[PDB]
């Protein structure tokens, strides 16, 4: 299992049935797709990679830009970089981010905070938010996600 | 014909009792539906700063689903529901989730109308078990749910 998450980012915002990122999904040997008629699955998960992709099936009222057409929308993913039972993430990250690194050198390379509070950042960078979470004071996860209603009201993003 | 279970309340996640019969477990609202509220609140603490891991939302999202009470009913009849199979399109869900007790009231009822004059329908003990499903707070099944996901 290798992904790059950086390539990911350029998929964020476009349909479930994009032919470039059904393509680059079965590529990866994916093709778990989302669906609804059985339960709400709207999250491709990939334990040992490290990754969660996340779709939404209400883009519009969510206030999410959706590039191309479908039903299921790529609303952001999950970098987790800490789990006791295995399944991290140890590929490239984007803006020249590492595992390594401390709150302020993330906070260095992102350069543009947004909320600070005791276990997360908040960040905002070329059209996407960024979260990055600690435990204690670990690296823990590294949260993207496009533009939402949510986020604007929270004032992260505009 | 009647089986001796048909619109008793259960779980989600309890096979023991009724392995046996044909009954199907339906899920008032539907358990896509309860699942959407559930991340629309999550959604909601993420934006506002919480912590709270993939593996922590799905294990939630599925609490939510697998211990939702359910009323045991036959299979034709669940057919009509509402929200069987592909019946469950995305603007039902959505409408579902952004305010469960309409769609509990809406749910229940349909399902009722249509177990008039069935011989093996249970019409009268569906609907006081569907009237509990209607009366249970759903918001709050759904706030403990989250607030267990995330307590460590």
């Amino acid at each position: 299992g290798t992904m790059n998450a950086i390539d990911l980012i350029d998929f964020l915002g476009h349909s479930s049935i994009y032919q470039p990122f059904d393509e680059f999904l079965t590529k990866n040997g994916v093709k778990k797709r989302p669906a609804v008629g059985k339960s709400l699955d709207t999250t491709i998960s990939l334990e040992k990679e490290g990754l969660t992709l996340r779709f939404t099936i209400k883009a519009e009222s969510e206030g999410v830009a959706q590039k191309s057409d479908g039903a299921f929308v790529f609303r952001g993913f999950e970098i987790l970089l800490l789990d006791e039972d295995g399944g991290v993430y140890t590929g490239p990250l984007p803006h020249n981010l590492k595992a390594s690194d401390s709150r302020a050198e993330i906070e260095g390379k992102l350069k543009n905070l947004k909320r600070r509070m005791p276990e997360t950042d908040a960040y905002y960078l070329d059209g996407l938010v960024y979260i990055a979470a600690f435990d204690e004071d670990r690296f823990q996860y590294l949260q993207l996600s496009v533009p939402t209603n949510l986020f604007r009201k929270n004032n992260i993003c505009p | 014909k009647k089986h001796k279970d048909c619109g008793k309340k259960v779980p989600y996640n309890d096979k023991k009792s009724l392995k046996g019969s044909g009954l199907e477990k339906d899920h008032t609202p539907s358990g896509a539906a309860l699942e959407l509220a559930a991340q629309n609140k999550i959604d909601e603490l993420i934006a506002n700063g919480a912590r709270i891991t993939e593996k922590q939302q799905k294990a939630i999202l599925n609490s939510v689903r697998n211990n939702a009470p359910t009323i045991a009913i036959p299979p034709d009849i669940a057919a009509l529901g509402d929200t069987w199979r592909a019946k469950n399109k995305p603007h039902v869900i959505e409408k579902d989730a952004a305010n469960l007790k309409d769609a509990v009231a809406r749910n229940t009822k349909t399902i009722s109308e249509a177990m008039k004059n069935k011989d093996h329908g249970c019409k009268e003990a569906y609907d006081k078990a569907a009237e509990e499903l209607r009366n249970m707070d759903w918001e709050k099944y759904i706030d403990e749910a989250i607030q267990v996901g995330t307590k460590a």
